[PDB]
RNA sequence: UGAAAUGCGCAGAUACCGGGAGGAACGCCGAUGGCGAAGGCAGCCACCUGGUCCACCCGUGACGCUGAGGCGCGAAAGCGUGGGGAGCAAACCGGAUUAGAUACCCGGGUAGUCCACGCCCUAAACGAUGCGCGCUAGGUCUCUGGGUCUCCUGGGGGCCGAAGCUAACGCGUUAAGCGCGCCGCCUGGGGAGUACGGCCGCAAGGCUGAAACUCAAAGGAAUUGACGGGGGCCCGCACAAGCGGUGGAGC
RNA sequence: CUUUCU
């Protein structure tokens, strides 16, 4: 469809409390979403998973989700 | 029947009262080519429609007709180790010809000594709903869907 | 028995069996079926139709509880599970929500030999 | 499960919710990606630590390459001592299947798989390709630096391909091309990685490694077929759908 | 399905 990355400003994706603009970037189930939809450079994407997974520790990102109407 | 999909052989009219599913019963009627013996047994037995009963013979055969098609059969099928009973839906052309196929076997297992007889009974019994037609039929319709476990083929 | 009018049904589609039970809306349950409590034994339990015979039964006992609708939750993936599904939803009981739970480790536990062949 | 049975379940199993224990492994990201000399490395955090790339062109001044032996590392399985043990699972105990089934399938299940310390030192340890250096068209995709950032310039990973090489398949600036240096290795097949001896190892075993006898081949790549319980496309009274037969009786 | 041998 239409990437994650042309549907926002700039962004610190280094910054792993902006739960706001890191829950984009996952999916309906709560999953890191892949580069196809993302649309990040392999760099970013390397960097958004390992703040991706800090907001998860904090508690503030899911690691799942349920998939609703199915 | 490997390239195409076979004309349905088109059926000369009948007769007398005009119809094609006529013939196809006489057809089925018939042994041995002999066209004439089967149609007189046809009309013979139309005969004793109208002495047994004020109705007229056609919409008695019509209606019997009717009543012994099936709605759901049970063809067989591999599955790579066994072969399970599978119940479909059932062509119309198929519908109509395992009818008159039962008619007149149904027909031929009565006691009556007489084929235009025979033939007359079995249609009377089969439009009201209880000739040995229409068992050899609720037979199927009954086995298909007492094997409806295996509906989820179908092929 | 209680009166609950709305509450969860899970369903449980396996290769070997759907088993749906149905629960008030903290988890507790109040009836439940499946292929074998049903007439079926051995692989037929695993049918499609074997799971809307039990989803159905499972929904009647549930109605003797006077129930009017429920959240679906599915798990599992299964020959009978789309069907599962389609009875609840056609059987009286609404169907309010529909959600697939089907558990998953985040790689934990070794296989057994016949689910590992990813390998 | 093909179908089953063994098995578990009214001491209440399965499915469902809530709480707790433990063991082991980290889903998405994840790649045709990255890192390491190899083996090999994957949740997140911190500490300790090895390598390596780019820019400046500031320093030393041939200080270099290779490397017998030595020394160290070295997947899995295996061993020792002591922990640990959730799941999986050689052996083993059962159920199926089968002509039989010491298997393939199902149900149990010990070693082991996990940790620490100490052994073992093997491999399809593979790119089946020793290390270093220079030289010889390009194009394209990718990871990672720098620039005047359309494009240029390093380092790395792929694909197609100049010249060229190759038995062919293929290789082709990441050479299997053209050259130099240094190391390791080969010398028909079987006997045989056997015997003997030595060294190492707790053991299992490992390294080194023959001969007698015996064969006229053993091999590699590619060609045409043929075949497949490989693939794709398609036919035929081939099967299906039908109607009549044979197999029964007399002749 | 099933197919050990030839
Ligand atoms: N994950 C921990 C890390 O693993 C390494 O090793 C340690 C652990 O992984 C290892 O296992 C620990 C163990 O500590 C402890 N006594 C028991 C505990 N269950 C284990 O836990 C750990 O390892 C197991 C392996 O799956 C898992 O629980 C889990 O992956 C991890 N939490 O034991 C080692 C020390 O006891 C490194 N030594 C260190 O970086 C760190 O402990
Ligand atoms: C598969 C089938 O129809 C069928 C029929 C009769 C016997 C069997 N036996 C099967 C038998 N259950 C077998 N298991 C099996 O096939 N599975 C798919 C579990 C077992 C290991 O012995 C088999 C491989 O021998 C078998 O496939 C036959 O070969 C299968
Ligand atoms: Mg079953
Ligand atoms: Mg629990
Ligand atoms: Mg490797
Ligand atoms: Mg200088
Ligand atoms: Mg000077
Ligand atoms: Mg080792
Ligand atoms: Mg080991
Ligand atoms: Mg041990
Ligand atoms: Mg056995
Ligand atoms: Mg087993
Ligand atoms: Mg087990
Ligand atoms: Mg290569
Ligand atoms: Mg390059
Ligand atoms: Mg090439
Ligand atoms: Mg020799
Ligand atoms: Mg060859
Ligand atoms: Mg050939
Ligand atoms: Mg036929
Ligand atoms: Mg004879
Ligand atoms: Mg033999």
């Amino acid at each position: 469809k239409a990437k994650v990355k042309a549907t926002l400003g700039e962004f610190d994706l280094r910054d792993y409390r902006n739960v706001e603009v890191l829950k984009r970037f996952l999916s309906e189930t709560g999953k890191i979403l892949p580069r196809r939809r993302t649309g990040l450079s392999a760099k970013e994407q390397r960097i958004l998973a390992k703040t991706i997974k800090r907001a998860r520790i904090l508690g503030l990102l899911p690691f799942t989700e349920k998939l609703v109407r199915k | 029947a490997r390239r195409r999909r076979a004309e349905v052989r088109q059926l000369q009219p009948d007769l007398v009262y005009g119809d094609v599913l006529v013939t196809a019963f006489i057809n089925k009627i018939m042994r041995d080519g002999k066209k004439n013996l089967a149609a007189r047994i046809f009309y013979d037995a139309c005969k004793i429609i109208q002495e047994k009963t004020g109705q007229e013979p056609l919409k008695v055969f019509k209606q019997a007709v009717e009543n012994v098609k099936p709605r759901m059969e049970v063809r067989s099928r591999r599955v790579g180790g066994a072969n399970y009973q599978v119940p479909m839906e059932v062509s119309p052309r198929r519908q109509q010809s395992l009818a008159l196929r039962w008619l007149v076997q149904a027909a031929n297992q009565r006691p009556e000594r007489r084929a235009a007889v025979r033939i007359a009974h079995e249609l009377m019994d089969a439009a009201e709903g209880k000739g040995g037609a229409v068992k050899k039929k609720e037979d199927v319709e009954r086995m298909a869907e007492a094997n409806r476990a295996y509906a989820h083929y179908r092929w | 028995k209680r009166q609950v009018a709305s509450g969860r049904a899970y369903i449980h589609a396996s290769y070997n069996n759907t088993i749906v039970t149905i629960t008030d809306p903290d988890g507790n349950p109040i009836t439940w079926s499946s292929g074998g409590v049903i007439g079926y034994k051995g692989s037929r339990k695993g049918t499609p139709y074997a799971a809307q015979l039990a989803a159905l039964d499972a929904a009647k006992k549930a109605m003797a509880y006077g129930m009017q609708s429920v959240d679906v939750i599915v798990r599992g993936t299964g020959a009978g599970r789309e069907q599962a599904i389609r009875a609840l939803q056609a059987s009286g009981l609404q169907v309010k929500s529909i959600v697939d739970d089907t558990p998953v480790p985040h790689n934990g536990c070794r296989p057994k030999k016949k689910f590992r062949k990813a390998s």
